[PDB]
Parts: C-alpha cells; structure tokens; sequence
C-alpha cells in the first residue's frame, strides 16, 4: 500500500457516506445496464425534498462514468439536469451520483396519452426547452449521442414546476431500440455528430404530436427492419436528396436489400395526415426540417429555436404544464 | 487523431476557474509542511522531475499532449493540497495518466499495459532515480484513483494554453515559424506551477511573447491590441525566463536520488 496512516484515517473519519446521509432502501425507481436509481430523502429534518440516487454498475470507475461526472460538473443550464454531489465508497469501490429528482419524463407522459392527447401548447413548450438544452450542449461541443424520451425528464411539483431536464449526455459508446437513431448510423457511420441529436429531436417531436413513435419497429451496425420503417414513413431518398449516401459503409448493402419503388407513395406529409397534423402548419414544416435524411441538410439547434412556429400563438412557457394540474401519475417503486 | 473540445469557451464558469486557480501564498503555506525536509529549491526540482515522468509514460502510452497537460495538473493539484508522504508520487504519476486518458475519451489504458508502461519508463528513462523495479500493481492504482478523484471534488475537465495559443497565432500568420517554439514553451511551463496560479489564455500570451523574443519577431503592435492585464502577463514571462536558467543549472540525473531520499516518508500502520 505504502500510503500515510494519518492521511487514510483522517480522510476515512471525515468522508461522507451515501448510506449515512440518505434514506433510499426500498425506494428504487429505475433499473438498467447502468445500475440503479432511487428516489432518496435525507435522514435529517433539514429539507423534505426528493433526490435521484444513481448507483453505478461495477467496481472502480468506467470511462463512461468518468465522462458523465466530468461533463456534469461543468454544465450549467436550466434545461440540463444537475449533479449535486458524488459519493465514493472506498469499502466496495461503488460510485453514486446525486441529482435533483424529476417526477415525470417524456416516456411516461407519452405512455399515458397513448393509453388514453397531448395539448399542443404543451408540445411546443416541450420542444422549445429540449432545443434550448441541446443548443447549450452543442455550443459547448458536447453531443448527447442517445437522446430518447427516457432522457428528457420534466420536473413535477416543486420550485421548477414543468421544466424540461435532459440527462445521460456525452458518454454513450457506439432489448435496446434504434427508433430515435439517424439513418447515417444505421448505414454504418462511425462517429457522433450534432446532426444525429437533431434527428432524435425530430423523432421525439413527431411522437409528442401523435403519441406513436414515428419509427416504431420490431426488436431484433446495419439494421434492415429499422430502415424499412424509416422509408415507409419518409419515402426512399432520391440521389439529389442525399448525395453522399454512396460514401456510407453499408450503401452497397442498401442497394441489395431495398428497391426505391417499394416506398413510392410514402412521404412524411402522407404519414402526418393520417395522425391529423396538417402539412400547411408551422409544426409540420419545422418537423420536416429536423427529420431530413441527409445530415448536412438537417437544421441546427439554434435555427430550430428561431423558427416561426415558436412565434405563432400560443408562445411556449417556462412551465410546460401551463398552470393546470399534472394528471400524470408519480413513479412507482420496484421489487425483485 | 483529435483532441477533446468539450466546454471550449467556458473557462469563466469552469471548475478550473472557480475552484482550481489557487492564490500563491495559500499554495506556499501548505508547502511549509514539506519544507521541513526539502528546501524551497529541492522542492521545485522535484516538480520538474515528476512532470517529466508524467511526460515519459504519456509518450510511451502514445497519448496526446492534451491528455498529459491534464494528467500533469491532476498530479500538481493533489500535492498542492497534501504532503509528499501521503501517497507515493511514483504511484500517483500513472494514476493521473490513467484517469485523464479516461476523462477525455482517449481510452481505458489496459491494466497490463499501464503497469509495463510504468515499469519501462522507470527501467529505461529513470534508472538514476528509481533503481529497483516499479513496485506497484493495478489495485494500488485503483485505490489511488479513488483518493485522486476525492481530492479534486471530481473537477476533472481541465484546460491548457495550447487551444488559445492556436487562436492567437492564426492572427499573426507565422505557423511556419512561431507555433512550434511557442508550443514547446507552453510544454516547458508545466515544469513550473503557473497552471495552478494563472488562467491559460495568459500562459499562452506569455509563451507567445517569449517565442517572439527568441526568433526576433516584431510583435509589439499586436500585444498592445489586447484589453488584458499586462503586468500579470509580465509576471508569467519572468517565471518562464527563470524556468530556463533553472534548467541550465539543474542536473536532474546527478541530483534526484538524493532529493527523493530526503522526501518525507509515509507513516506505517500499527
Ligand atoms: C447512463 O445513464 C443511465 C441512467 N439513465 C437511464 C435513463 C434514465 C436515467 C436514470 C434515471 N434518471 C432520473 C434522474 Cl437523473 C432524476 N429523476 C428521475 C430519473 C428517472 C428515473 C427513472 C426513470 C426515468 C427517469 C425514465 S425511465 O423509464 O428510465 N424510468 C423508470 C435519468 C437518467
């Protein structure tokens, strides 16, 4: 070991432990490959506020875990989730992250409406805050890489009532679903770009407007059935519409397995009409500029925020819910 | 290859600014616990030595200078708060490589290769300082990693004067003259402790000025087009010029056994 004793014990005496500071046992609200999340409360009567306790998978600290902590320690924006504290457990080598607690998110909000529709003022306001947060990330050269409804949190009753909070940005390596993935990644592209996040925003926005995931797909580098669905909503891209598709690693696999004629009466206009969204509307036209096949023809985070859709009545609001009661149920706990 | 651009243009709200620009007197007051054993002189020599370890390993592991810069500040930041006796600087050396190469997404340097990287740099480049084999194994790095993480309050994103340097030259247009020299002067500033006292844009303008002297480039007019503190910039130049007179007189290879034996030794358990 060869470390100083007085250094170890002093640090060991003063080190704060997550189990001493927080009541979380039995309060598990989330499970996954990453590990576990609890809705925790402090054991003292200092404040009755809630917190999100993420216990990370594995001993030591992974590159992903290092990257999440590094970025979260610097990022500061109203629509990006805050790291309060990090606990390091020298006994068992586990790492815990303390976040502010988000009661709701797009995954659960959407599931409620699909089990029923989203007020349109609420959609606009969600979209604007998602764009506000992603623009902040992109201005700081941080890409999300895996933007989904389960990442876009919404704060429940509290001082930040109805505020979007984005999580899990900037550390995803390249059943799991590809419904929010851009076609360049499906056709073999080997790196993350700002365009990839914008496609994701395009997919989320469509689903906010209809309640169906626009590229919903069967569960199974190159993903046939996913692309089939993309071309059935969007149409098959013309050479002019995406010229560098030829440069994609899986272009020759695309020509083998597909034929342009199969998707000949398919287009985004025809898709959205079936879900009662009028293609003369500013909403559709913004959606079409986000959901563009060719990534270099896809608009930016800031350009989206300047869109006239957000100057059309109603304006978006700080409170996504816009005053009226939240009908969405709170998070139920887990057991296994 | 390519380097991590994340958080570029937000030093002013960074963990770096708001917690790791440390007042000079505070830094020297914590050092007085170690100056019982080593002199003020022997101590700055000790920095230069370890800085060069954090470079050798960093070269051996094929890492980029931006990783290394960061690795070297992690190291510095630790021993600007804790005594040399606390954790071995040999052990901390590559624990800083390891973490930095993860923090910036360069890679998880494997176990086996981190340790032979360790053994080899010491076996070859430093057999004057450390005779016998590098004694530690991966569990020691892993433990040391948790302490390292704890001290910095997980402030892992760091900066170096490189990125602002590149911005400054691209006005003057002397990439075929200035940049190479300036870039090494910024490298050499890591032998000293300016990166804990000074924001990097200034360390860049300091190195760029010394460069302009060495190659007799007239850059006077350009330096007077900056709404910046030129005294604080002049403070850094002194330190940079002194750095080279110290280099001239410091015989690392003839002096470092003796300086390391004088380091305060860890207290063992009961
Ligand atoms: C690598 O990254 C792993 C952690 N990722 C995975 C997606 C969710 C997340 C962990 C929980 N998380 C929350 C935070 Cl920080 C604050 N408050 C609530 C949540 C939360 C809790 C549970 C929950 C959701 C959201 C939606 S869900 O379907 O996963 N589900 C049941 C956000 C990030």
């Amino acid at each position: 070991d060869k470390m100083d004793y007085d250094f170890k014990v002093k640090l060991s005496s003063e080190r704060e432990r997550v189990e001493d500071l927080f009541e979380y046992e039995g309060c598990k609200v989330g499970r996954g490959t990453y590990g576990h999340v609890y809705k925790a409360k402090r054991k003292d009567g200092k404040d009755d506020k809630d917190y999100a306790l993420k216990q990370i998978e594995g001993t030591g600290i992974s590159m992903s875990a290092c990257r999440e902590i590094a970025l979260l320690r610097e990022l500061k924006h109203p629509n990006v989730i805050s790291l309060q504290k990090v606990f390091l457990s020298h006994a068992d080598r586990k790492v815990w992250l303390l976040f502010d607690y988000a009661e709701h998110d797009l995954w659960h909000i959407i599931k409620f409406h699909r089990a029923s529709q989203l007020p349109r003022g609420m959609v606009k306001s969600l979209l604007y805050q998602i764009l506000d947060g992603i623009h902040y990330l992109h201005a700081n050269w941080v890409l999300h890489r895996d933007l989904k409804p389960a990442n876009i949190l919404v704060m429940g009753e509290g001082p930040e009532r109805g505020r979007v909070k984005i999580a899990d940005m900037g550390f995803a390596r390249l059943v799991v679903t590809f419904w929010y993935r851009a076609p360049e990644l499906l056709l073999g592209a080997r790196h993350y770009t700002k365009a990839i996040d914008i496609w994701a925003i395009g997919c989320i926005f469509a689903e906010l407007l209809t309640s169906e995931p626009i590229f919903h797909c069967r569960q199974e580098p190159y993903h046939h059935d996913q692309l089939d669905r993309i071309f059935n909503v969007m149409g098959f891209p013309a050479d002019k519409d995406w010229e560098d598709i030829k440069k994609m690693p899986e272009h020759s696999t695309l020509m083998k397995d597909f034929r342009r004629n199969t998707y000949t009466n398919c287009s985004l206009i025809k898709y959205m009409e079936k879900h009662k969204v009028k293609p003369d509307s500013k909403a559709f036209h913004l959606l079409q500029k986000l959901l563009t096949m060719d990534p270099i023809k896809r608009i930016t985070s800031e350009q989206a925020m300047q869109d006239p859709y957000f100057l059309e009545d109603p304006l978006p609001t700080s409170d996504v819910f816009a005053g009226c009661q939240i009908p969405y149920p709170k998070r139920e706990f887990l057991t296994e | 290859d390519d380097d991590d651009k994340a958080m570029a243009g937000n030093f002013w709200q960074s963990s770096h600014y708001l917690q790791w620009i440390l007042d000079k007197q505070d830094l020297l007051k914590e050092r007085q616990k170690d100056l019982k054993f080593l002199s003020e002189e022997e101590y700055w020599k000790l920095q230069i030595f370890f800085t060069n370890v954090i470079q050798a390993l960093g070269e051996h592991l094929k890492l980029r200078q931006q990783v290394i810069a960061t690795a070297t500040v992690y190291f510095k930041r630790f021993y600007a708060r804790y005594s040399l006796k606390s954790i071995d600087p040999v052990l901390m050396a590559p624990t800083c490589v390891f973490l930095a190469s993860k923090v910036e997404e360069f890679g998880v340097v494997s176990n086996t290769r981190l340790i032979a990287a360790a053994t080899s740099v010491l076996k070859t480049r430093f057999s004057y300082a450390f005779p016998k084999e590098f004694p530690y194994r991966m569990n020691h790095i892993l433990e040391c990693e948790f302490y390292l993480l704890e001290l910095m309050d997980c402030c892992l994103i760091v900066y170096h004067p490189y990125r602002p340097l590149l911005q400054y030259v691209q006005d003057m247009g002397q990439e075929d003259m200035l940049l190479p020299l300036a870039w090494r002067i910024v490298n050499d500033t890591y032998r000293t402790d300016l990166c804990l006292l000074y924001p990097p844009f200034m360390i860049a303008l300091a190195c760029l000025h010394v460069a302009c002297v060495v190659q007799q480039k007239d850059a006077r007019q350009w330096f007077a087009e900056l709404s910046v503190d030129m005294e604080k910039i002049l403070e850094i130049i002194r330190v940079i010029l002194k750095l080279y007179e110290q280099w001239k007189n410091f015989d690392e290879r003839k002096e470092m056994a003796t300086i390391l034996s004088k380091m305060p030794k860890p207290k063992p358990p009961p």
